[PDB]
């Protein structure tokens, strides 16, 4: 020990530091800014790979709740909603196992609107379940739960 | 865009010039506790100490009052001096809860009896009505 | 409910509770009327007018709130707002007939 | 009368009904360049004043009396907008004027 | 079928056909 | 030293605290049990803390002593407890001053 | 009353042809839920879907010039610009993403919606854009500065179709309120609310030469100049399905696609149905399914492009049916 | 083994369950089995399978399908509509502490509607009101002394909803507008003074 | 349950934060334009 | 400040020791830690019946137990514990015992097993 001649580390170092700087203004900054006036109301965002599903999901329900207002009048419609919902809901589970979803009582126009919309999910579903598969086989950054996931649903599609 | 500051004659003084430095979302009104810009000025250059607007301009506009003095507008009295001459020719009640009065000064209604001060025509009739009564 | 502090307390707590229920349905006007409905029988006129107001607000196209809104007016002998809330109603909506005809 | 006045018959009325060769002009071009720099104009200044409200770098008259606005350098440690704390607020919708939501005109099966 | 049948064309398309990279304007100013 | 009350007693934190009762005269009369014979209190502040402490016992007994399962045994036991408590008050209202 | 009807029989509508199916292309792997075409050009029209991708075309060929994966949940509306080149396009995942077409690569996601966004439109004369979803609001965007400038409070409800004029009503809103709106960008207010539909106004779309803006609930389609904000026509929509798309041509020849698939077409102002089309599907597909849900004209107007649920996009090329009012 | 109380128990459990959920089933009959449980139902409890016998025509229509598929015989029992066993069955032709215990439990489960969070809320509820009455009561108890009601708590900046009037919306100055309403509030307050006082 | 769905989203404006978000950072101020 | 930190700050003057002895002496005096049944989390093995409501609290349900030392041991040294419950909706005492003799637990004046 006993060699001096800090001078490119030294350089190495402020040169970091410069890179920092604004990070840190970023930073920190917005760290006081919070502690002196803390956010109002965050957006978040579904590009996230967890939220996705979930969020598509209620997507897909508002649009099929859109789509049977559009076709017929009703009186106090906020609880049929539900019911509707509960409905779709029905028809993608019969769907996932591969039972025929008839029901009596639902009329062919709600019903074919419903059944379009199982479709659509079954192509989405089916087609990113695939592409899943796809990456497990290749090795691309795949989820725990989601190979899990992949594993439970194309072993469903198999025995439908 | 922003509205201006509705400072009274007694309020800012009796000089031909004042300069005051406006401070955007400077405090909080004291009423409604929501941002709003200070105006603060000195009256005379060497005569001491400030006058910080205490409201917010709206608000100043609902109760129809200077922003410094808190006093009517036009008559230069307390809030509830000059509406209790109104109702004894009904009376604002300020609500007092952390939400509600942002909402309050939000609404534009000019609260109560605002509005017979803004207008000549109320006002002075207001004050004729008065007179009648004293005597 | 014996005393006046007790009721108020009882009535704070009711109005807290309706609130309560509001924020997170606010779109339901089931809730809104039976608010509207309470704060009648609390006899604080004020208080329901606003609340059936709020009401209309969230759901303008709701025949039921406007027709239960103008039975309240009506109710307390208080015709002239009655007829101006009915005309009001008449206004918004004119190719409901039940507003009319009411 | 006051309904009346209030919800008036021509709305419900279409208007090309009665005539066709009526046709609603595509707007005159100069009204439209006009436009485009009101608009153009405000939209840049709410940008600009957008960008000076955020944290991150890079004269009047009251009364008959005049006066003279300032705005007093702040020190750049100090919040900028000392006013301003995040805060929630309910407004009033403030619909003086009422909207006339007009229109026209087997249950089992629905 | 119908969109099968007499003289109109379906046509299936997977592939893309121009390149991903290429452009789907340009913007070209002197030589 | 999982939930909490470990935490609270672990060596650090007593530690802390007598540092602070030497220094300033931070006592948490919480913290500690309230004696049982008094006359061994000398400092009246202590005594009036100590008195202070038994007070809101007995608000927190009778809080709950009013529960709707009111035929429950555990209701009857704090009657007794709550009885205790206020004796202990009154104790505490000793008149040496 | 008499003294209109009478009016009415006594004018007539022009002969507009009909319309023939020509090009079908399935491509997409889902529903094609938006459409639109090059202002300047005429060679590609590009195509958001349930894929998630969005999926170019060139029309003469009808070939998939190319893809575009800059989503996560499924397109629902995009936009290309005249003035820029730039694609605009809005996902339900929140993101109103930017293509340069330069380089077929995103830019400027915009952020701000809190939740699925429904439709773009790019300011016909600005350098801002105009988007609204279920958030019941239409942000309006620096495109430079990427943030939403003014926000537009007024509707009640998720909001459709909000198209852009380059006149004072510079924006055109329509709700699922059954609203629409018409809005002063400037003043940061409405100035005229059209409410005579009965239903969720799920279409409307701006006329290219007449300044007008056919609007579409489950049944009538309304259609105005914007210029007072009043009422110009009535179309024969009358026992037709859920009008999903309203696209209008350069010749007058408003169109409407149904979730029926009963692709309607429509002389414009005289507010005369003059064909309806029956839809098509494949083999595999069922007939419940077959819907146009996005759709409009090439810049000329002699190709109509439907995109149904199909997972297909059908381009369409071209004596008129009776009169007959109420 | 099957017995019928418990039989009967499965049978409820599935119009409160779900035919495709078999281990609560399971759960709720101590002894049997969640695979075993979904066999038997399949069995006998389904009202829509057609346990019962049928005309000579069926009969001879079953036995050509067992010449005609080599004793496939689930897929011979669903050409039929006919449960399995049965079929076959047909071709080949041509302790109490215990029931007492489990049946409380069962019946128990079946009616409650409950668990942790909801038996919990209304639980919790209870307690806040009984804890009301009982502040009510002290005070009552200490009248001739002057004494406030306690306020709940705030969180973070809430409105106590009593004062203030909440987030008021107009009255709406309308065109024929009249000045008797103000007299009318006035009046029916003027009543409610007197029930305070009272 | 509160596993609950839903009837309406939401939009209400407040005063503005303030904060330097990481995306809201300034980048690509040049637009582009066609030719005519 | 992290769950995994490596080392507590100690004031300038700490001597460990003494510190220890302070602590003992103001053990005795402290509140915690001089008392019985100390709190625990714990699963139901016996999956019993409440003896006042009959509520039937099954197998592995979770509960905020008091763990309590039993003077009297099994044998000689190997220790037993009371282990209290309460019921769900009547707020009973349940507990057991742990007597290690059969691998197994003893039912203590609350419940009974079934
Ligand atoms: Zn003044």
């Amino acid at each position: 020990p006993g060699c001096g001649f800090w001078q490119p580390a030294w350089r190495v170092w402020l040169n970091f530091l410069r890179g920092t700087i604004p990070l840190l203004e970023r930073y920190i900054g917005n760290l006081i800014t919070r502690q002196f006036e803390g956010r109002s109301n965050e957006i978040v965002k579904t590009t996230t790979k967890q939220r996705l599903d979930a969020y598509y999901d209620l997507e897909l329900r508002n649009s099929v709740m859109d789509d049977i207002l559009e076709m017929m009048p009703e009186s106090i419609r906020q609880k049929k909603a539900r019911t509707i919902l509960q409905h779709l809901s029905e028809a993608w589970r019969c769907w996932k196992a591969n039972i025929p979803w008839d029901v009596p009582g639902m009329p062919a126009p709600i019903k074919k609107i419903i059944e379009r919309y199982i479709k659509s999910k079954a192509d989405a579903w089916v087609s990113a379940a695939h592409y899943n598969r796809e990456r497990i086989k290749r090795g691309a950054h795949v989820e725990k739960t989601m190979v899990k996931k992949n594993l439970g649903r194309l072993t469903r599609l198999w025995i439908k | 865009n922003e509205p201006p500051p509705n400072i009274c004659e007694q309020c800012l003084g009796d000089e031909a010039n004042i300069r005051m430095t406006k401070i955007p979302q400077g405090s909080e009104c004291k009423i409604c506790t929501l941002p709003f810009t200070l105006y603060h000025f000195k009256t005379s250059k060497r005569s001491n100490n400030i006058i910080k607007t205490l409201i917010c301009v709206r608000c100043a506009t609902q109760r129809n009052i200077c922003q410094c003095c808190m006093l009517d507008s036009r008559w230069h009295i307390p809030i509830q001096l000059r509406d209790h001459l109104i109702s004894l020719v009904v009376m604002t009640e300020e609500a007092k809860n952390d939400m509600m009065k942002r909402f309050l000064s939000l609404k534009n209604v000019k609260l109560g009896g605002a509005q017979i001060t803004s207008d000549p025509s109320e006002a002075d009739n207001i004050v004729d009505k008065l007179k009648n009564i004293l005597l | 409910i014996l005393d006046l502090e007790e009721l108020r307390e009882y009535q704070r707590r009711k109005r807290t509770e309706y609130e309560g229920y509001l924020k997170r349905n606010r779109l339901d006007m089931g809730q809104w009327i039976r608010y509207a409905q309470f704060e009648i029988e609390q006899h604080d006129m004020r208080r329901a007018r606003s609340i059936f107001e709020r009401a209309l607000l969230v759901d303008s196209s709701f025949i039921p709130l406007w027709i239960r809104y103008i039975d309240a007016e009506l109710k307390v002998k208080c015709i002239n707002h009655a007829r101006n809330l009915m005309n009001r109603a008449i206004s918004t909506l004119p190719r409901v007939d039940k507003l009319w005809y009411k | 009368d006051q309904i009346a006045k209030n919800v008036k018959l021509d709305d419900f009325i279409p208007k090309r009904q009665s005539n066709f060769e009526l046709s609603v002009p595509l707007p005159t071009k100069a009204e439209i360049q006009e436009c485009t720099a009101r608009t153009k104009s405000y939209i840049q200044r709410l940008v600009n004043a957008k960008l000076a409200n955020s944290n991150n770098r890079a004269l009047l008259l009251n009364n008959s009396h005049h006066i003279e606005v300032v705005s007093k350098q702040m020190d750049p440690l100090l919040p900028r907008f000392v006013g301003k704390k995040a805060r929630k607020v309910v407004a009033p919708t403030e619909n003086d004027e009422v909207v006339p939501v007009l229109h026209m005109d087997d249950p089992n099966e629905w | 079928g119908k969109e099968v049948e007499v003289l109109m064309e379906t046509k299936n398309t997977q592939s893309p056909q121009t390149p991903l990279v290429e452009p789907v304007t340009e913007r070209t100013k002197l030589q | 030293m999982s939930r909490n009350v470990d935490k609270a007693n672990s060596v650090l934190v007593r530690f802390q605290e007598q540092q602070a009762e030497s220094a300033g005269g931070y006592k948490d009369y919480s913290r500690y049990q309230r004696p049982r014979n008094v006359s061994k209190v000398k400092s009246i502040k202590e005594a009036n803390e100590w008195k202070r402490q038994v007070s809101k016992e007995i608000k927190q007994k009778s809080t709950r002593i009013y529960d709707p399962s009111l035929n429950e045994m555990q209701i009857a036991e704090l009657n007794d407890e709550l009885n205790n408590l206020f004796k202990e008050w009154k104790r505490w209202q000793w008149h040496i001053d | 009353i008499v003294n209109r009807y009478e009016k009415l029989l006594s004018q007539r509508p022009e002969w507009h042809a009909p319309w023939k199916l020509s090009r079908v292309i399935n491509g997409h792997l889902g529903w094609v839920r938006c459409v639109a075409i090059d202002p300047v050009d005429n060679e590609w029209f590009i195509t958001g879907s349930n894929d998630t991708t969005m999926k170019v075309w060139d029309l003469a060929t009808g070939k998939l010039k190319t893809t575009l994966a800059g989503h996560v949940m499924t397109v629902r509306d995009v936009a290309v610009s005249d003035r820029h080149p730039y694609l605009f396009s809005v996902s339900e995942d929140k993101t109103v993403k930017c293509w340069d077409l330069e380089k077929n690569q995103i830019i400027r996601d915009y952020y701000g919606h809190l939740s699925g966004v429904r439709t773009v439109s790019i300011h016909p004369t600005l350098d801002l854009i105009a988007t609204a979803g279920r958030d019941s609001v239409i942000k309006l965007w620096d495109m430079r500065t990427r943030i939403p400038v003014i926000t537009l409070v007024g509707h009640k409800g998720p909001i459709n179709q909000v198209q852009c004029t380059p006149v004072d009503p510079q924006v055109v809103s329509s709700s699922t309120d059954a609203t629409v709106r018409l809005w002063d960008v400037v003043a940061g207010k409405t100035m005229k609310v059209l409410t005579h539909h009965k239903r969720s106004v799920r279409a409307t779309a701006l006329h290219p030469k007449e300044f007008s803006v056919a609007s579409a609930c489950t049944d009538d389609i309304r259609s105005w100049g914007l210029a007072e904000g009043s009422l110009l026509t009535n179309f024969e929509s009358e026992k037709t399905g859920i009008i999903n798309t309203l696209s209008i041509n350069q010749d007058d020849v408003l169109f409407a696609g149904g979730d029926n698939g009963v692709l309607s077409f429509y002389d414009y102002k005289s507010g005369h149905k003059y064909q309806s089309l029956a839809t098509r599907e494949m083999v595999g597909s069922l007939e419940g399914e077959r819907s146009v849900l996005c759709s409009t004209f090439d810049k000329t107007g002699l190709r109509l492009i439907t995109g149904e649920a199909d997972k297909s996009i059908k381009i369409w090329k071209q004596p008129g049916l009776a009169w007959n009012p109420n | 083994v099957w017995t019928n109380v418990e039989d009967q128990i499965l049978k409820a459990a599935v119009q409160k369950y779900g035919t495709h959920q078999w281990s609560k089933v399971a759960s709720l009959l101590q002894k049997k089995t969640a695979r075993q449980s979904e066999l038997r139902w399949n069995e006998y409890l389904n009202p829509k399978l057609n346990f019962t016998e049928f005309s000579k025509e069926e009969d001879a229509q079953l036995l050509d399908l067992a010449r005609e598929l080599p004793n496939q015989w689930r897929t011979i029992a669903d050409m039929m509509a006919r449960p399995a066993q049965v079929c076959v069955e047909r071709y080949n032709r041509l302790l109490e502490d215990e029931e007492k215990e489990m049946l409380a439990e069962a019946r128990a489960r079946l009616l409650n509607t409950q668990g942790k969070k909801a038996t919990r809320k209304i639980r919790e509820r209870m307690l806040e009101e009984s804890k009301r009455i009982a502040e009510l009561q002290k005070r009552r108890e200490l009248k001739q002394a002057g004494i406030n009601v306690a306020i709940k708590k705030p969180k973070k900046k809430y409105g106590t909803d009593i004062d203030y009037n909440e987030d008021i919306v107009y009255e709406q100055a309308p065109m024929p507008g009249i000045y008797d309403t103000s007299t009318e509030d006035r009046q029916i307050k003027k009543k409610f003074e007197q029930f305070e006082r009272k | 349950p509160q596993l609950e769905a839903r009837s309406g989203a939401k939009a209400a404006a407040y005063t503005p934060t303030g904060i330097e978000h990481a995306r809201l950072l300034p980048g690509h101020t040049t637009l582009k334009y066609r030719k005519f | 400040s992290e769950r995994k930190a490596i080392n507590k700050y100690y004031p300038p003057d700490y001597n460990p020791l003494e510190a220890e002895k302070l602590s003992r002496k103001m053990a005795k005096k402290l509140k915690t830690m001089n008392k019985s049944h100390a709190s625990i989390r714990l699963m139901t093995p016996f999956s019993m019946r409440c003896l006042e409501c009959n509520e039937y609290i099954p197998k592995s349900r979770k509960f905020n137990g008091k763990k309590e030392l039993l003077k009297e041991k099994y044998l000689d040294s190997i220790k037993i514990y009371r282990l209290t419950i309460s019921c769900p909706r009547c707020a009973n005492s349940i507990a057991f015992r742990t007597d290690p003799g059969n691998s197994d637990y003893v039912m203590e004046v609350g419940g009974v097993r079934n």
